[PDB]
C-alpha cells in the first residue's frame, strides 16, 4: 500500500470523467476538473494486458477428463472421475487464489499511480506551493488558466514564478 | 484566499464488491466476471458439427441396426451422441454386445463415419437367411439386424462357409459378427443341422474359435436362446476371415472410422436445438469467451474450465472511496 | 534539549525464522505451520464411522464367508478395511476368487451393508450339502463357506436344479457363485455321477455357462481338485438365474450395498483404537484444520493434501530487526 | 521494499505491548511507549484475512487418488500411483512457492504499513518538527503529555503551535 | 556553478525483452532461458544404463527368441528400449502373444534383468524337440523360439508329462509358456497322437486348462495353423506346475526381474548414441539444469517438466531506460 | 511501481561499470562515476535466490505419465495421454502466470531499490543540498573528492558542513 487513495487523499472525486486520475483547480477565474489522460490511459493500458494475459494464457485442453463404461468396469469409471475431480479442484484454488491476489495488486498499483502524480506536481511546484498534506496544492503566486495546463502537462517552471512566492 | 491544484481520484455511484487477499467486500469502480454461468440449456451442434439422437434405441441397438432403429446408412459425422437411459429399444433378440464399453468410447464421437459392405450377403455360399419376430421393422415383417446376416440352413443342408474381408480403405474400419446359441442341441439341429457347428474368426495378428452353448435364457420378446455380438477394428492393410459351419451371425455393414473417440455420451433429457456453440455440457451449450465456468462437470469441446466456485470478481477499477 | 515523538516496530526474542521469495531464513516475530505433522499412530474410527477388522482373514475369505473367520452378518457398514497381508486364512478350499481386484475396491468402504439370503438353500431340489475337512469351522467340525452350498448327489442322483433371485431390495445386490473342478472324470461321477456337467448363469443382459476343467492341482490342506468363485453386481429390478447339474457351488448369502468403494483395504501393521478423526492414513489418524500434511501420501477421507515437502512456516509477524 | 523497517528506522523496539506499529515520545515529563492500535489491528485483520483465504479456500477432495488391485493388474496400478504422484507434485510446488511469495509480501506489508504511520506524523507537524531521519522527529516547541496524543491520534494541529517555532 | 552528486541506475546495449503481467515486450538490461530447447538428436544412456536396440525384431518375437533375433541372454538391464514399427521379425511362427500390453509395459525398462533355465529340456520325459521351416536361425537351419520347446511325439507314443518350477531366485520372474492349434484333428493326431490333448497350468492361486482348437489359420510363411503363447509373473516362493498330453509349447528359458515398468518402448527412428543424458525424449537426449522443456511430450527419467509454451524469459536485470 | 526508474530519474547510465545502482558527482576536481557495491550486491543476492528457489524447488518427477497398450485397449490408452496432457496444461499456465507474474515484481524491485538509495541520500545531505527532482543534489558548501565518498558510504554528516551551507 502507497497511503495515497483512502490514505492522505482520503475521498475520491465523483463527476471526474473519461479518467481514473486527475486535477481539480481553483483560481480567481474558476474550477476546475479534468482527468489526467497520460496517467490514466497508461494505468487502462496495464490492466487491459493484465486481463488479457490471465485469459489468452490458458490455451489448454480443459473439458472433462471422462471415457464410456458399461456397468462391469466400476473401478476404472471411478479412477477416471477421481482424477477429473482433482484437476478440477488444482484449477479451483489457483482460480480462487489468483484474483484474490490479483485484486491486491490491482488496488495497489491505483494506489501508487495516484501517488506517484502526486509526488510529480510536488517536484513540478518546489518551493513555490504549500503541501497541505491532503492532495491539495496551495499556490504561492496567482496562477493563470494557461499557469494550471502547465502544471498538468507537467511543463511548469518553478523559476518564472519563484519571485512572486 | 489563493490559488490552488488538487491531486484526486475517481468515485462512483456502485454496489460493486470485490474480495482481495487481504480483505473482503471492497468497494471498487468497476469489475468483470471470470466464471461463465450461463447457456443455452439445448443440446447444440459443437463447432459447426451436429450431433446424433439415437431415438428410442440405446448405443448398442444403433450401432448393430436393430430394424426398430433409425438408420445409420446416411451419417457422415458426428460430435457427440444423445441416447435415452431407458430406451425401449436395444439388442431386439435376446443377447450381449461384447466389451461395448470400450465400443462405447470410441464412437462417441467421429469426424469422419460412413457405412459400408464387408461381405456380399449372397456371397457366403449355399445357406439362407433367417429372420424372427424378435426384430420386426418399421412396417411389422419380420427381420433382422442390418449389419448381421443370421444364416440358417438350406435344403437341409449347412455347408462350411468362408468369406474374408481387405482393409483397402485407408482407414479403421470396424467389423461386427455374432454367435447364436441355442436352447437346445436340438434346436441346433433344427437351424444349423451340424452337430457341434464352429465359428473360427481370424487376422494375422489374432485367431478367435468359437462354439455354441445351448441353453435355455430367461431372455425378453419370444426367444429363449442367447446371441453374443463381437467387434475388432481393422486397421488398413489388414483381413479378417469367417470360416463357420452353423450358429453364426455373419458380417454385412462394417463402418470405416477416422478421428474417433473425441465425443460424449450425453444421457440428459435437455432438447436438441438449432444453436452453434464451442462447448456442450449435460445442461446445455456453452459459448464464452470467459475461461471458467461452474456450470457443469460433463462439458465437451472447446470449453471454459470446470471450478468449483461462486463467481469470481476481478477488480478493474480503483477502490470506491466516498467523496470528502 | 526538546520534546520528542519516534515512530518505530515491534522487537521479541524470537530465533523464529522463514524463507522468503528473495531471502533465507529472516526472523520473524511471529509465524505459523502449514503442514500437519502429527497424528495418532493408530486405527481410528473415520468421521463418526468404524472400519472393520478381518482379523485372521485375507479379504477373498471374508467375503465368501470361510467358517474360521469371523461372519459379517452383523456388518451395518465401514469406512475401510483393516487386512493383515500374511493372513492365515483365506479360500480354505483350494480355489481362486475371479476378478478379486475390482471386488477389493468396490468393498473398500461401504456405507449402507448387509447381508441377505438371496435363495433358501433347501429350496434349489433333490441335492444334498457337502462339507469338507479343508474349511472345518471354529468348534473343528467339516463345514463349507457360509455364503456357498456346495451340492452333491442325492440317492445316487443329481438332477437338473434351477432356482432364480429378483432384487427387490431398490439398491444394488452383491452375488457370488462357484465351480468346483475335480480331479478327474471320475471324481465327477463320484459327486456329482452326471458326465460333464455344466452350470448356466444368466440376466437379461448376459449369459455364462461353465463346464468343468478336470485335472490334479498342487493344492493346499487336504484336497487336489480346484475351484473358481465368481460374483456379479445385481441392479434394482434385475434378476439372475442359475441352472446347473453338478460342479456348482450355489449362492446362498449375498450383500446388499449402497455408496460403495468409498474407502480403502489398510494392510498396515498399526493398532486399532477408540479414538476417531477426519483423516486416516496407512501410518496413523490425522485430525487438524491444516490443508496440508507429510505424514503419508496413504490417505482416505476429509484430508489435507499430502505434499513432498519439509515444514513450511507462513509469516504473520514482521523482520524481527533488534534493538537499536 | 519501502525503506523503513530495518531501513530509516533502523530498529525494532522490544517492549511494544500488544502492538505491532507505535510511538516513543520524550517531553519534560517523561517516557513514553505505545502502540498504535489504529494502524496495528488493520495490519492484524489483513494477516488474518490473508492466511485464512489461504486455508478456506482449499475445500476440494485431498485423499489420495488409488485404487484395490491385484497381483495380475500392475499396470493400471503404476499408472494410478503415477497420476497421484503427479497431482502431488503439482501441489508440492505450489505450496512451496506460495509460502515464499506470501512471506514475501507480508514483510513488505509491514515494512509499507510503519512507513505510512512515519509519513503520516510527518505531514501532521509540518513545520513545527525537524525531520530526523530516523523514525524521531525534534518538534520546535512544547509538547503536552496532551498534546502527544494529539499526534498519535491524528488530531495534532499545526496552527495552533507553528509560533512557537 | 556548485558541486553536485546525483542517484542513478544502469543502461545497456541490450535488443533483451520479457512480458510482464502488466506490460508487453519491456527492455531489461539482463534475463535468463526458463525453457529448455536443445537435445542432442540421438538415442543416449539414461543415467549410466544403456538402453537395448530390438534390432529387426519386434518385443514379441524379442520376449520368446525368435531365432533371427538377437539373443538377450547376456543382458543385465535396460533403462529404455528402442523398436522399430515396421520390423520384419516377430513370432516367426503363425501366432499371439496373450496380454503382450502388460508385458510390454512391464518390460519398458527394468534395472535387474537376466535370463534362466526353469526347466531341463530333457527333464520332461519321452519327447521330441519340434522344429520349423517358419522359424529358422541365423545359419538357415530349422529351429524354434529358444525359450520355448515345442514337444512331439516320440516312437509313437505322446505321454502325460509333468514338470514344475520353484521361484528361489528371491525376484519376480517371468515364465513363458505356449499351446499349438493345429489345422485339423488330422495334424494333432500327427503330431500328438492323442486326441483332444489338453495342457493344464497351475500355482498355488490359480489354475487353467487349455484345450486345441483346430482350424486353418489366413497365416505366414509356411505354416496355417496357430499358436498361442502366455505368461506370468511368479512371485518370490511360488510354484507353477505344467502337465500335457500334447499340443503344449514347454518353458524352457524364464526371466529374473526386479524393479521393472521403470522404461519406455521408443519407436522413433533416430540414431543411437555415445552420449549419456539424464532425460531421453524420442527426438532426442536432454542434459540441462532447466525445470521446463517444449521439445517433447514423451519423455522418460529425471526431466525438464513439458510444456506448450514459446520460450519463457525470466528478467533478472532492471528496466533498460536509455541515457538522458 | 515507486516512480524513480524511468520516473523522476528519466534515465539510465551507460557505462555505469559493475554495479545497477550508483553514483554521479562533479566537483571543481572532476568526474565521477561509481557503482554502489552494497545495494547493488543486495539486490544480486535477491535475485539469485528468487532464481533458485524457482527452480530448485522443482524436484519432483516430470517426465510423461503414459505407459505401454496394444490395440485392443485404445480407451484407457486415451485416458492416459488425457490426463498426461492435462497435467501438461496445469504446469504450462503455471510457468506463464509465474514467469509474467515475477517479472514485474523484478522491475519493481530494482525501481524500490534506486528509490531507497535516493531517499538515503537526501537523508544524508539534509538542509546541506538542493533536491533537483531528478536524482541529482545541488550542494550549498564545497565537496572534497573525500567528502563525495563519505556521502557515497553513507558516513556524511550535515553538521560539519552546516554552515557553509
Ligand atoms: C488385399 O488382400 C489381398 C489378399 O492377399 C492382397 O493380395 C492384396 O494386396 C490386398 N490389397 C492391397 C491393397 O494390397
Amino acid at each position: 500500500l502507497f497511503g495515497a487513495i483512502a490514505g492522505f487523499i482520503e475521498g475520491g472525486w465523483p463527476g471526474l470523467i473519461n479518467g481514473w486520475y486527475g486535477f481539480q483547480h481553483q483560481n480567481e477565474q474558476g474550477t476546475g476538473i479534468a482527468a489526467d489522460k497520460e496517467s490514466t490511459q497508461k494505468a487502462i493500458d496495464q490492466i487491459t494486458t493484465k486481463i488479457n494475459n490471465i485469459i489468452d494464457k490458458m490455451n489448454g485442453n480443459y473439458d472433462s477428463i471422462r471415457g464410456e463404461f458399461n456397468q462391469v468396469e466400476k473401478r476404472i469409471n471411478m479412477l477416471a472421475d477421481r482424477i477429473d475431480d482433482a484437476v478440477t479442484d488444482i484449477w479451483s484454488y489457483n482460480a480462487k487464489l489468483l484474483v484474490l491476489l490479483e485484486n491486491d495488486k490491482t488496488l495497489d498499483m491505483h494506489d501508487a499511480n495516484v501517488k506517484n502524480l502526486h509526488e510529480q506536481v510536488r517536484r513540478e511546484l518546489k518551493d513555490n506551493a504549500i503541501d497541505e498534506g491532503n492532495g491539495c496544492f496551495e499556490l504561492l503566486h496567482k496562477c493563470n488558466d494557461s499557469c494550471m495546463e502547465t502544471i498538468r502537462n507537467g511543463t511548469y517552471d518553478h523559476t518564472e514564478y519563484a519571485e512572486e512566492s | 484566499i489563493q490559488d490552488r491544484i488538487c491531486v484526486g481520484y475517481l468515485s462512483t455511484n456502485s454496489s460493486e464488491r470485490v474480495d482481495t487477499l487481504l480483505e473482503n467486500g471492497v468497494p471498487v469502480t468497476s469489475s468483470i466476471d471470470l466464471i461463465e454461468t450461463n447457456h443455452t440449456g439445448t443440446y447444440c451442434s459443437l463447432n459447426g458439427v451436429s450431433p446424433v439422437h439415437l431415438g428410442d434405441c440405446s448405443f448398442e441397438g444403433w450401432i448393430v441396426g436393430n430394424p426398430a432403429c433409425t438408420s445409420n446408412f446416411g451419417i457422415r459425422e458426428w460430435s457427440y451422441l444423445i441416447e435415452d437411459p431407458a430406451a425401449p429399444h436395444g439388442l431386439c433378440y435376446p443377447g450381449e454386445l461384447n466389451n461395448n464399453g470400450e465400443l462405447r468410447h470410441l464412437f462417441s464421437g467421429i469426424r469422419s463415419f460412413s457405412r459400408t459392405e464387408l461381405i456380399p450377403p449372397t456371397s457366403w455360399g449355399e445357406v439362407l437367411d433367417g429372420t424372427t419376430s424378435a426384430c420386426r421393422d418399421n412396417t411389422g415383417t419380420n427381420s433382422f439386424y442390418r449389419n448381421l446376416v443370421w444364416f440358417i440352413k438350406k435344403n437341409n443342408r449347412y455347408p462350411v462357409i468362408s468369406k474374408t474381408y481387405n482393409n483397402t480403405t485407408g482407414r479403421d474400419v470396424l467389423v461386427l459378427w455374432g454367435i447364436h446359441h441355442p436352447v437346445s442341441v436340438d434346436e441346433t439341429k433344427t437351424l444349423y443341422v451340424n452337430s457341434d457347428p464352429y465359428t473360427l474368426v481370424s487376422t494375422k495378428s489374432w485367431s478367435e474359435k468359437y462354439k455354441l452353448e445351448t441353453g435355455v435364457r430367461p431372455g425378453y420378446n419370444g426367444q429363449r436362446s442367447w446371441m453374443k455380438i463381437y467387434w475388432s477394428l481393422i486397421h488398413p492393410g489388414e483381413m479378417i476371415t469367417f470360416e463357420s459351419n452353423g450358429g453364426f451371425l455373419a458380417p454385412r455393414y462394417g463402418y470405416i472410422i477416422e478421428e474417433y473417440g473425441k465425443g460424449r455420451i450425453f444421457q440428459s433429457r435437455i432438447r436438441m436445438s438449432r444453436c452453434n456453440t464451442k462447448c456442450q455440457t449435460s445442461v446445455g451449450g456453452i459459448n464464452t469467451n470467459r475461461t471458467f465456468q461452474n456450470i457443469d462437470k460433463n462439458a465437451l469441446g472447446d470449453c471454459p474450465k470446470y471450478i468449483k466456485s461462486g463467481q469470481l470478481k476481478l477488480a478493474t477499477g480503483l477502490r470506491n472511496v466516498p467523496a470528502i
